């Protein structure tokens, strides 16, 4: 019963992360995101977690949230706890932005909230964060940069992501069709239809259910593109029609 | 059935059950007071008592009655000991909205006041529950008498009759077809029903000397407590 | 649950006393087994 | 009769305890052949037990006054040889909180000092020794610390 | 089961058996009693001896915490005290803003306040010793207030602490107070102490004696023995 | 035994072990027998070392002019209180400029240890100090214990084995009121050998004498200004 | 596991969190309240029943509007209502006179819900058992709103907490569907609202506030009598 | 069972405190000689491995310009309240204008050697000897985390001062010079050693107030060597 | 009896959660490197990333000044502090003190900070290590480590990870004078000794040398390639 | 102490050893250990006694020891010492 004790605070007992073998059990809880690489762009997904119609959906970006002109992140987790590093990273960004005039590189952002969410991880006995929230951006260095946050410090940020446990079915599918300099944004927004229609659990993708937030590059307006659910509907009759034309074949 | 701190601590069980706040009320209970709240038409009478097990006992320091202000008076049950330290915190935060508000508390936010920190008492179980009962009356501007309740749970409460404690049960349960009538009751008629509803829960009727009365009515606004030569008058009153 | 469904769909129709089942016995079977699903709407939304 | 249960190992015995106390309830013959009973501690005690049927003299026993503890000593070594000039009067003081068995295992060893032993005990010293001999001696005090 | 540990926090049947561990440990403490009469108050102390076990006539449980207000107290004689400094510097802060004499009925709310705070929280502990607080004044008079370890504030015409506080109150009843002078009560306390707390059990004992009335003009020093006659009046009846 | 963990929480008979645990740690130290005539006081203790060539740590040390102490037990709240002792000293010293009796400036010290004895997280206080002083109606010995109780005394003792000191004392505390310095000292040695097993010195470097008086004031004495103390003794009996 | 303390909440093993899960059992055990988003106006139905008859409504408000605009009502147990209620008092009014104007109440319910957030989902000792059903008027378009102890918002054009959470929330999902009729639709909402209410029904068993974009006008038993039972 | 660490114990006594002394059978064996001429310590370094840097880990530090020191049990611990008391004998130097005593240096880190607080959450199990000249000569002083200060004519620590302090009394000499300490050194060294002696197995510490500092130099360990 | 570890220590005079915190620098990522007279080099691997994620995002080893460069192990979420932690100490050892930051100063300031983070009940301990790799002034080579307990010491050359005493078997043939002479051999011979750790398989090593105080640069796959055949031509010409 | 070196007196009888065996050269290092440990060490030094070929502990005179040393010290446990200090 070395384990047994409510610690939080000091580390497990042979080496490895106490909590946070807990912690990614809380991230493969009701989790739902994808990333795909896209040039002269980028594109998210996102999923409703309460498929009632009744619903006003007047939240409008719900599971995305944009924390700033140029970048925005998409929350997976606990939405209690993420509103809180919501406004956070909000106002670190936005007191960088107003100590330099410039906008924050994702690449101390991204590691400043990590460090944040580590502190809550680290002592005090404080309650770790269980939402693993993603980054999008674009600065004036390596461009287009992709991150995922983890509760232990260290961030899951690669160029691509894996939301929640049930993605893994979608890893093994964007490793297979992993490639390098070909956008077409819609050529991953396909694919991102192949990955809800099928490796999701809910198929036929329902636009009510989800939602599609990209950023395509724009000097220096850099339009984020909420769909939300407008032409999703003729995404849905597209993937389908590649799946009446796959049919066509055998 | 327990697990872990609940215990100790006021969190609620997987039923949605209080512990440490269960267990104080049933506290009050332990003091064994009785303190029944009924307000007539013009006129609210508080009906008490108390016992003397010693011949040493002084009427002064352990009567129960406590006067919060001049026109608001008040009484508790059960344990005494943190009675006090409640008494003296109406009349300092009933002065706060003399100094701050510039007139007279209507009372019905001094409960609210008075049951948010007792709320506080109830948020950490360091600070001990403070089991103290705490039963409030007072005059408001065109509103007649009124009758308040705070027990230890931290809300605020006040009705045309209510009383809860100990044997305010039972007392309750004869006074709902002997209060109504409800209409316009006399001073004779108040006190009348201040020894029926206690003939029901006790039925001694001992000398009027240990039992203790209030009443609060508009004549002169503030609040006074019977005199022992006018409880003998109405007590015999009542019994022909 | 499909062997559910063939004997609450055989009870109604044994009801009825007929030697056969209607399909829309079935869509009642189905029904009677729809309402024991999981739990809600406490802890999650 | 613990708290919980089941069960107690000896609980067909506690059932007979307190069927005893039955006898000593129901039955009125069992007011013939008084009975004594002892224990070591009161710790378990059936609140059940008072009657003068049942559980009536109750005597808690406390460690023997320095007084006492000498006299009960003194009775026990009377049989053997000791050397003489005792005075009684350092003996009974060194005694403080010890047990009448204690005191014994003092006079057990009181009655090997006459041979050799081969330790030489001399005399006076010989009570003080047995007596510290269960919670003494330091050694330490001091040592490894301040 | 792991109830009764915490001070702070009530229990399943609604109270706190640490209060009855304060309680039950003045109960072993050595006989102090208390009476008031009618220009005065008498306090008295009895101390206990084994050996010597020192010089005779320090470490008293008399204390002085006021000009007109003095103190009989029992238990744990660091937390005594504690209790008296607590008091004095109570004392020093009424005297320090105002400059007067300190009223008894609101001397004793202070202090119950404080003794009820220490049982709040779980980080201090109830201090498991009790006091008798006693003043008397020409405009104000006599009183003697009886305090509690749970922090219940009043007074009596006498009160009893010690291993038996019931014995020692028994004949309280039958003794006059108002019509014998003070001095007549103070060996009307030497007479029965001496009478009671048997020899048996404590071999050797001093009784003390302190007083405080209009015969002192309201201030408190402890009175010796062999003053006012005290010590013939102490042996006279004490021998049956 | 879990009832003797915190010292807050009182235990099932009220009683607190956390300061008898305490009163072992200063029974577990050093037989020291303090004393005082009408004249002048005389102090006694004991000293122990870890070894042969290691010297014997000394305990009877000087804080006030008037005012010599003994200790026992832990060191480190020893050495707290010393310099606690020092400040408190200094206190009158300075703004009254006249030295502290022992009767009011002992109350200070009761107090100090009041808090760590009451609060949760807190521990009790072994302390071995015996506590002499000369005011205005002559000498006053005082106590030192977890418990915070000094008692007023003329003589007291502390540490191991030293039941069988107070009852060599109880006749003879009476009788040496009267006596002056010299032979009183030489009986307050006479005390402690006889506590200390009496096949064994009692050596010069082992033990520790003081004396402190109202016009004398108080002088440590340790090594060779025990000699004087030592010389013409009489031999244990067999 | 544990392992995740306190500080600011509590520990699961599996998924949620244990301890103040058993304070969400209490918010089901809480007080019913109904609530209805209709047209241009939001409407909140709650259920107030004394313990016995020697008790007035008149003394003991479960409606206290924080606004003139915005109204409320609690789905839960006791003063911790009243408790953000006082807040809210101070909360809302503190943001009120910021920008000297009411602004949206999408704003409102973003600020005022965001210490709401924190003082229910950090360690407040005891939990805290306490939801509510946010209502508004901003622009024209009013808002009907649901928060929890939990901390999680939604949005609703028909809700309803406490008793019939299971049948009226699965009931308004099957009559109810999109946008309808404004009296409509609250006709349908107390249907189900009497679902599982006592036989008896009178003026002071329940209570019915309306949020008009107008502003909030607290009804009266009087008045909610002699609307209809039934009342639409 | 149940230990309260430094709550008391149920006999009773502190438990940790006694682990503390068990912290110093952990390091390394310090064996410290006082003598009329100087003070002359040893200690071994143990390299564990060929990649340890001989002068990277002393045991063997100085506080002050006159005062030596000898550390025990953890390090880090040490050095902290070494480059303390190097604090303090600075600002000894200061006001009273001369350096500190070895003597008041003790009671400087005895006041803070049990805090409770912070530091000493856990207390540190580090023993300290202090060795030096001071206005009395040379000195060697031995301490606990407990506090204790007792003056040593010859202390030893570490492993074997268990056996060490057996043949350390034995063929001690009071009354005799450096001369004689030199080789008394090599003996108890040569016994404790179960493997070859060279320069970065131990290290030598000689301090002496004519012949200083000193401390020690480089390449006189295996001078000692070949003396044999 | 035994209550495991909290802070106080335990019954036999040792600790646990610091036992258990060196085992996760054994299970963390394992690291080599050597030393010169001028001329030193590194080595981590470990990285098990498969390409088809960020390179950047998993770089760990950085350098604090172009003269002192920082290596550690195990997980980078605490090691990111170290950097952080280490940047504003070792940019106040360049703005106090200008002169070139020191290795016995700045390893005290994070060995004196890895107390305290061990310390309290309160700050976490650390599970991680780290080994400073640099060169004193002048050209003279330094590289040190740490110690969960907040520790440090020198080595010859960095060896850590699974078989930290097989690898130092092996350094003990690394202690001659040929190593290194010329930069060609020495990492010839650093792609020796971690052919033994792990797989060695050419992909996830990263190897940085920095000559004298020259900053380091992390070998590309084309003289790495040429290095690695220089290895492999001196294995077959030694038969 | 000489209580270890007296059961390497008896133990000299068996096994194969003579009386120019330095014995309280590594009793002094190895305390506690009773008289079965050290049993276990005089067995186990016969166990490389005969896997090496040798015979009598003299031979063998200054390499007894090299077994002695490993083999009780492993037997009581394997633990780093550079943590010990740090």
């Amino acid at each position: 019963s070395r384990r047994y004790d409510s610690r939080t605070t000091i580390f497990s007992p042979e080496g490895r992360l106490y909590q946070v073998e807990y912690a990614m059990e809380a991230i493969g809880h009701a989790g739902t995101c994808l990333g795909i690489l896209a040039n002269d762009g980028v594109l998210l997904a996102a999923e409703r977690r309460n498929i009632h119609k009744l619903l006003d959906e007047v939240f409008f970006s719900e599971k995305i949230y944009k924390l700033n002109e140029d970048m925005a992140c998409s929350v997976a987790g606990i939405t209690s706890d993420a509103n809180v590093l919501t406004n956070e990273l909000r106002l670190i960004a936005q007191r960088y932005l107003l100590q330099y005039q410039e906008p924050i590189p994702c690449e101390q952002l991204v590691t400043a909230l990590c460090d944040i969410k580590q502190a809550y991880t680290q002592f005090g006995g404080k309650r770790p964060f269980g939402v693993s929230l993603l980054y999008i951006g674009w600065d004036k260095h390596y461009g287009f940069q992709l991150y995922q946050s983890d509760p232990s410090g260290n961030y899951g940020g690669w160029k691509a992501t894996c939301i929640g446990n049930n993605s893994a079915a979608a890893v093994s599918m964007l490793k297979q069709d992993y490639k390098e300099g070909e956008m077409t944004l819609k050529s991953a927004l396909a694919l991102a239809i192949k990955v809800l229609n099928k490796t999701m659990d809910v198929s036929k993708l329902s636009a009510e259910k989800v939602e599609i937030a990209t950023l395509t590059r724009e000097n220096g307006k850099t339009v984020i593109r909420v769909l939300k659910q407008k032409e999703v509907e003729q995404l849905i009759k597209k993937h389908e029609e590649e799946e009446a034309k796959a049919e066509r074949e055998k | 059935s327990s697990a872990g701190f609940d215990r100790h601590i006021t969190i609620f069980s997987p039923e949605g059950r209080l512990y440490q706040v269960e267990y104080a009320f049933k506290a009050i209970n332990q003091g064994g007071l009785t303190s029944v709240a009924v307000r007539g038409k013009d006129c609210a009478v508080i009906v008490t008592q108390k016992k003397v097990p010693d011949k040493l006992l002084d009427s002064s320091t352990v009567t129960h009655l406590f006067k919060i202000t001049e026109n608001i008076g008040c009484v508790m049950t059960g344990m005494t000991a943190d009675s006090r330290s409640q008494v003296q915190r109406a009349r300092y935060e009933a002065a706060n909205w003399k100094y701050k508000y510039g007139y007279e508390i209507p009372v019905d936010m001094l409960c609210k006041r008075i049951a948010d920190i007792s709320q506080v008492y109830t948020q950490n179980a360091e600070m001990r529950p403070l089991g103290c009962c705490m039963i409030l009356i007072g005059i408001d501007e065109e509103q007649g008498p009124q009758v308040y309740k705070c027990d230890p749970a931290g809300y605020y409460c006040g009705f045309k009759a209510t009383a809860a404690g100990v044997k305010q049960t039972e007392s309750t349960s004869f006074l709902e077809k002997k209060v109504k009538k409800k209409f316009d009751w006399t001073f004779e008629q108040t006190v009348e029903t201040a020894i029926t509803c206690l003939s029901t829960v006790l039925s001694i009727d001992f000398k009027p000397s240990e039992i203790e009365v209030g009443v609060v009515t508009v004549e002169n606004p503030k609040f006074r407590i019977l005199t022992e030569a006018e409880i003998d008058a109405h007590l015999v009153a009542l019994a022909e | 649950e499909v062997k559910g469904v063939c004997t609450e769909a055989g009870m109604y129709a044994l009801r009825e006393r007929r030697v056969h089942v209607t399909q829309e016995d079935f869509e009642m079977a189905v029904a009677k087994v729809m309402q024991k699903d999981s739990e809600k709407n406490m802890s999650i939304k | 009769k613990r708290f919980d249960s089941e069960k107690a190992g000896d609980r067909e015995v506690q059932r007979t305890m307190l069927e005893l106390l039955n006898q000593l309830d129901g039955f009125q013959p069992n007011t013939q052949v008084k009975v004594i009973a002892a224990t070591n501690r009161v710790d378990i005690l059936d609140p059940a037990l008072l009657r003068s049927g049942r559980l009536d003299r109750k005597i808690e026993f406390p460690m023997p006054n320095e007084e006492a503890r000498a006299r009960i000593m003194q009775i026990h070594s009377r049989k053997m040889n000791v050397s003489p000039d005792v005075n009684y009067e350092e003996l009974a003081r060194c005694t403080d909180d010890f047990n009448g068995a204690q005191c014994k295992a003092v006079c057990v060893e009181a009655g090997m000092i006459a041979l050799r032993r081969g330790a030489t005990e001399l005399t006076h010293e010989d009570y003080m020794e047995g007596i510290l001999e269960v919670q003494a001696k330091k050694k330490a005090n001091l040592q490894y610390y301040a | 089961t792991g109830y009764d540990l915490s001070a702070s926090t009530f229990s399943p049947d609604g109270r706190v058996f640490q209060v009855e561990y304060a309680m039950k440990a003045v109960e072993n403490s050595s006989t102090a009693i208390g009476i008031r009469c009618k220009d005065g108050v008498v306090f008295g102390v009895e101390k206990l001896v084994l050996s010597k076990l020192y010089e005779e006539g320090s470490n008293k449980r008399l204390f002085n915490v006021d000009r007109h207000v003095g103190m009989a107290v029992a238990g744990l004689l660091a937390d005594a005290r504690s209790l008296a400094d607590i008091a004095r510097e109570e004392a020093s802060n009424f005297r320090s803003n105002f400059g007067y004499n300190i009223p008894l009925k609101h001397l004793a709310d202070r202090v119950a306040m404080y003794v009820h705070a220490y049982t709040l929280y779980s980080a201090v502990r109830p201090f498991g010793c009790s006091f008798m607080l006693g003043s008397y004044s020409v405009n104000d008079g006599a009183q003697l207030y009886m305090i509690d370890p749970s922090g219940v504030s009043y007074g009596y015409w006498g009160c009893a602490i010690g291993k038996a506080r019931q014995a020692a109150k028994t004949e309280i009843e039958k003794l006059q107070m108002k019509e014998m002078t003070c001095r007549d009560i103070v060996k009307e306390v030497a007479k029965i102490i001496y009478i009671v707390h048997d020899e048996v059990k404590d071999k050797a004992f001093e009784l003390e004696l302190s007083w405080v009335g209009e015969l002192t003009n309201g201030r408190h020093e402890i009175v010796p023995k062999d003053i006012r006659e005290e010590a013939e009046k102490y042996a006279k009846e004490s021998l049956k | 035994n879990q009832y003797d963990n915190d010292v807050t929480v009182w235990s099932p008979q009220g009683r607190i072990h956390q300061i008898e645990y305490a009163m072992e740690a200063v029974k577990q130290g050093s037989a020291t027998v303090g004393l005082k005539s009408k004249t002048h006081a005389v102090l006694v203790a004991l000293k122990r070392a870890q070894s042969e060539l290691a010297a014997h740590q000394k305990k009877i040390l000087h804080v006030d002019n008037h005012i010599g102490i003994s200790i026992a037990g832990l060191t480190a709240d020893a050495r707290l209180l010393c310099n606690f002792m020092r400040q408190e000293c200094l206190d009158s010293r300075f703004v009254f400029d006249r030295p502290l009796p022992v009767s009011r400036l002992v109350s200070l010290i009761g107090s100090k240890t009041q808090i760590p004895t009451q609060r949760y997280g807190r521990r009790p206080y072994g302390v071995g100090l015996l506590i002499a002083g000369y005011d205005d109606m002559g000498p006053h010995i005082f106590q030192t214990c977890p418990s915070a109780n000094y008692f007023d005394c003329r003589a007291m003792s502390i540490g191991a084995r030293s039941q069988s000191a107070r009852t060599y004392l109880e006749r003879h505390m009476s009788e040496f009121m009267e006596c002056n310095l010299n032979e009183l000292v030489k009986h307050g040695l006479r005390a402690l050998r006889e506590t200390l097993p009496a096949e064994q010195d009692l050596t010069t470097k082992n033990v520790s004498i003081g004396i402190v008086g109202k016009d004398l004031e108080f002088t440590i004495y340790d090594d060779d200004d025990v000699s004087p103390f030592l010389e013409g003794l009489e031999e244990r009996p067999q | 596991e544990r392992g995740y303390s306190f500080s600011l909440t509590t520990f699961s093993p599996s998924g949620k969190l244990v301890q103040i899960e058993y304070a969400l059992a209490a918010v089901a055990g809480g007080a019913p309240s109904v609530g209805i988003k209709a047209a241009n106006g939001v409407v909140l139905a709650t259920e107030k029943k004394q313990k016995s008859i020697l008790y007035d409504e008149r003394s003991v408000h479960k409606v206290e509007p924080i606004t003139k605009h915005i109204g409320l009502v609690y789905s839960g147990m006791g003063p911790d209502y009243r408790v953000l209620v006082h807040r809210a008092r101070k909360l809302a009014q503190q943001y009120y006179l910021v920008y000297q104007e009411p602004i949206p109440t999408a704003q409102l319910v973003q600020r005022v819900a965001s210490v709401m957030q924190e003082y229910t989902q950090s360690g407040g000792v005891r939990p805290f058992g306490v939801s509510l059903l946010i209502c508004g008027w901003n622009e024209g378009r009013p808002y009907l709103f649901q928060s929890d102890p939990s901390g999680a918002y939604f949005a609703w054009k028909a809700t309803a907490m406490g008793k019939n959470y299971v049948n009226g929330k699965t009931f308004l999902e099957k009559r109810y569907n999109e946008d309808l009729e404004l009296e409509d639709a609250i006709h349908t909402a107390i249907l189900t609202l009497k679902e599982s209410f006592e036989g008896q029904m009178t003026e002071d068993n329940i209570e019915v506030g309306i949020c008009n974009e107008a502003g909030f006008r607290r009804l009266t038993p009087t008045e909610v009598k002699d609307y209809l039972a039934a009342i639409a | 069972y149940d230990r309260g660490v430094n709550t008391f114990s149920p006999e009773g006594r502190l438990f940790q405190v006694e682990y503390a002394i068990e912290a110093i059978k952990l390091g390394s064996t310090a064996i410290g000689i006082q003598t009329s001429e100087g003070v002359c310590l040893a200690v071994e370094k143990r390299i564990t491995s060929p990649l340890m840097e001989p002068s990277s880990i002393e045991k063997i530090v100085e506080i002050d310009a006159h005062i030596g020191c000898a550390m025990s049990g953890l390090i880090a611990d040490a050095k902290t309240l070494i480059d303390k008391a190097r604090v303090e004998t600075q600002n000894h130097w200061f006001t009273y204008n001369e350096t500190m005593t070895v003597e008041s240096v003790t009671q400087a880190v005895s006041n803070l050697a049990l805090q409770f607080g912070e530091e000493d959450s856990r207390p540190f199990g580090v023993a300290l000897l202090f060795g030096g000249v001071d206005e009395k000569g040379p000195q060697l002083f031995h301490m606990d985390p407990s506090g204790t200060f007792v003056q040593c004519d010859a202390r030893a620590i570490g492993s074997a001062s268990e056996g060490a302090q057996s043949s350390l009394q034995e063929v001690y000499h009071k009354s005799m010079t450096l001369k004689e300490a030199i080789k008394s050194s090599l003996i108890i060294l040569k016994q404790v050693m179960e493997e070859k002696l060279n320069a970065t197995n131990i290290e030598l510490a000689t301090v002496q107030p004519g012949q200083n500092f000193h401390m020690f130099t480089k390449e006189e360990l295996e001078e000692v060597i070949k003396d044999i | 009896s035994y209550d495991r570890a909290i802070t106080v220590f335990s019954p036999d005079g040792h600790l646990f959660q610091v036992e258990y915190a060196q085992e996760a620098v054994k299970k963390g990522s394992t690291a080599v490197g050597v030393r010169g007279r001028d001329i030193v080099v590194l080595g981590v691997e470990k990285k098990s990333v498969a390409k088809l994620q960020d390179e950047r995002t998993v770089r760990k080893i950085c350098a604090l000044d172009d003269n002192v460069c920082m290596a550690f192990a195990g997980l980078t979420a605490d090691a990111r502090i170290v950097i952080n932690r280490a940047r504003v100490e070792c940019q106040s050892h360049r703005l106090t003190v200008e002169d070139p930051v020191t290795v016995e100063y700045i390893t005290r300031y994070i060995a004196s900070l890895k107390q305290r983070y061990t310390q309290s009940n309160g700050r976490r301990p650390f599970g991680i290590s780290a080994l400073i790799v640099g060169f004193d002034f002048d050209g003279t080579p330094r590289l040190y480590q740490t110690d969960p307990s907040g520790t440090y010491h020198a080595w010859k050359a960095n060896a850590i990870g699974r078989g930290a005493k097989s690898v130092r078997e092996f350094l003990e043939k690394n202690y001659t004078d040929e190593a290194i002479e010329t930069d060609d051999l020495t990492i010839k011979l650093v792609i020796k000794a971690l052919l033994e750790v792990v797989q060695s398989g050419g992909k996830n090593i990263e190897l940085a040398v920095m000559r004298r105080d020259q900053s380091l640069k992390i070998l590309n796959p084309e003289e790495i390639e040429k290095y690695v055949a220089e290895i492999e031509k001196e294995k077959e010409e030694n038969e | 102490l000489e209580g270890r070196t007296h059961i390497f007196k008896i133990h000299a009888r068996s096994m194969s050893v003579e009386r120019d065996i330095r014995f309280e050269l590594l009793a002094r290092l190895c305390p506690n250990s009773t008289g079965a440990e050290i049993r276990s060490v005089c067995t186990e030094a016969g166990m490389f006694a005969i896997r090496a070929r040798r015979k009598i502990a003299t031979e063998k005179d200054f390499l007894e020891a090299v077994n002695k040393v490993i083999k009780s010290y492993a037997k009581f446990s394997a633990t780093p010492r550079y943590m010990t200090y740090n």
